[PDB]
């Protein structure tokens, strides 16, 4: 019969305080538990706080909850910021028939280093041209922020009809990838010199090229 | 070392899903546990979706009292889920957890699975 | 050597309860406390154990366990928590910050609420001081705030202190009846006779 609300997003540099308010709409919050769990990308959440201030044997103890009586809100405060903390932060209350959780918080670490991608560009596989297509494939990763802009081309001029690209997405190791592809055909591919996969990252552009036998 | 989903992730639209939670290590029968549902759209947050208690009691989402059943048995060892009715915006990850005595934390959690409503045969 | 389970029934399922600033309290002792019939229901709408681990609760023996029970309005159960303020915990049931147990609470709206207002129940409005933790006032002696003195409640500056609830079917939920247990784990260096199923003693 109630909600939790969270803010849109936070971020803080490392090794420093960040916190996160958990603000029910309706009700008072301390009439039971409220809880706190971490999502990293991709994989499950994991409680960090709960009983409102209590760490399970195993959390980090730089993580605390505290109380905010007046707002009708509990904080989750984050002592100690490190960059495996950036992740999704979600917050949890019963009240007397429901499960409720909570909007969410994007916790983003300042400073990660920021440095230029890496590119990968492969060679059609052959069964592929007998198959009536042929792809390009361009792989990018190990870059932040995760924002790029791709480019293809072909002898040296703009062609880039029959491209899928996939927004960059945070990976396994808090950092960004993504990937970009070029369609063509068995006849068109070996009809020209080579193609070019030019990749810029704030400005720095690095490509690759691949040929039909080199 | 407890809990794992089943593996019917596509489901057509307008008709119903059916998901399995097994739980491995521990008897069910031994009732000192809460089992729940936990999905997710893509890049969205957690919503709950009903517990199970081995005594009989159940608690079911209200948006979803309507389309939502929630079965266990001893005899596998799990807990099952039934949504009726599926629409577009149920494509989700559903997790399945474990909540502890009190109506307090979820202890063990799932991996989930992705299930998508389209058509395609 | 010890069976029987402890009678927290004839607290919760008790046909009435005694008023706010006149708290009831039963002590426990000799028994097998199944607490998981307790944080476990979900009709309590309050259910917050301070200082325990509510869910290690079946794991735990202690010396004594003392059950206070009484009634206050939605509003004021917010009071019933370590280091609180309010006329109910400044004036009528005050718990240390320290407390080592469980505050309960549900509504009994269709319990205690008669219809047209029931007065039975009551609470004290005014008092000379601040309650210390865990003390029971009774004395239903006219209230002075002012300069001059006071003998019957007629003239300003004397009140009555106790006042009465208006407790009908239809105030507002703030408004309305809330039953309260708290209970208190007490461990000293004496026989602990209070435990869980799975206790250690056992
Ligand atoms: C208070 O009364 C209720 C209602 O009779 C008791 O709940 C019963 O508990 C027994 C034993 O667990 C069950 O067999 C019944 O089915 C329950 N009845 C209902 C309506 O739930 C309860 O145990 C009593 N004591 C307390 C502390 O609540």
């Amino acid at each position: 019969n109630f909600m939790l609300t969270q803010p849109h997003s936070v971020s803080e540099s490392p090794g420093k305080t960040v916190t996160i308010s958990c603000t029910r709409s309706s009700g008072s919050i301390a009439s039971n538990y409220v809880q706190w769990y971490q999502q990293r990308p991709g994989s499950a959440p994991t409680t960090v706080i709960y009983e409102d201030n209590q760490r399970p044997s195993g959390v980090p103890d730089r993580f605390s909850g505290s109380i905010d009586s007046s707002s009708n809100s509990v904080s989750l405060t984050i002592s100690g910021l490190k960059t495996e903390d950036e992740a999704d932060y979600y917050c949890q209350s019963y009240d007397s028939s429901n499960w409720v959780f909570g909007g969410g918080t994007k916790l983003t670490v300042l400073g990660q280093p920021k440095a230029a991608p890496s590119v990968t560009l492969f060679p059609p596989s052959s069964e592929e041209l007998q198959a009536n297509k042929a792809t390009l494939v361009c792989l990018i990763s190990d870059f932040y922020p995760g924002a790029v802009t791709v480019a293809w081309k072909a002898d040296s001029s703009p062609v880039k009809a029959g491209v899928e690209t996939t927004t960059p997405s945070k990976q396994s190791n808090n950092k960004y990838a993504a990937s970009s592809y070029l369609s063509l055909t068995p006849e068109q591919w070996k009809s020209h010199r080579s193609y070019s996969c030019q990749v810029t990252h704030e400005g720095s552009t690095v490509e690759k090229t691949v040929a039909p036998t080199e | 070392v407890q809990l794992q989903e089943s593996g019917p992730r596509l489901v057509k639209p307008s008709e119903t899903l059916s998901l399995t939670c097994t739980v491995s290590g521990g008897s069910i029968s031994g009732s000192n546990y809460f089992w729940g549902w936990i999905r997710q759209p893509p890049g969205k947050g957690l919503e709950w979706i009903g517990t199970i208690y081995y005594g009989g009691s159940t608690y079911y989402n209200p948006s979803l009292k309507s389309r939502v059943t929630i079965s266990v048995d001893t005899s596998e060892n799990q807990f099952s889920l039934k949504l009726s009715s599926v629409t577009a915006a149920d494509t989700a990850v559903y997790y399945c957890a474990n909540l502890a005595w009190l109506r307090g934390y979820f202890d063990y959690w799932g991996q989930g699975t992705l299930v998508t409503v389209s058509s395609a045969s | 050597n010890i069976t029987n389970l402890c009678p927290f029934g004839e607290v919760f399922n008790a046909t009435r309860f005694a008023s706010v600033y006149a708290w009831n309290r039963k002590r426990i002792s000799n028994c097998v406390a199944d607490y998981s019939v307790l944080y476990n229901s979900a009709s309590f709408s309050t259910f917050k154990c301070y200082g325990v681990s509510p869910t290690k609760l079946n794991d735990l023996c202690f010396t004594n366990v003392y059950a206070d029970s009484f009634v206050i309005r939605g509003d004021e159960v917010r009071q019933i928590a370590p280091g609180q303020t309010g006329k109910i915990a400044d004036y009528n049931y005050k718990l240390p910050d320290d407390f080592t147990g469980c505050v309960i609470a549900w509504n009994s709206n269709n319990l205690d609420s008669k219809v047209g207002g029931n007065y039975n129940y009551l609470y004290r409005l005014f008092r000379k001081s601040n309650l210390k933790p865990f003390e029971r006032d009774i004395s239903t002696e006219i209230y002075q705030a002012g300069s001059t003195p006071c003998n019957g409640v007629e003239g300003f500056n004397c009140y009555f202190p106790l006042q009465s609830y208006g407790f009908q079917p239809t105030n507002g939920v703030g408004y309305q009846p809330y039953r309260v247990v708290v209970l208190s784990f007490e461990l000293l260096h004496a026989p602990a006779t209070v435990c869980g199923p799975g206790s250690h003693h056992h």
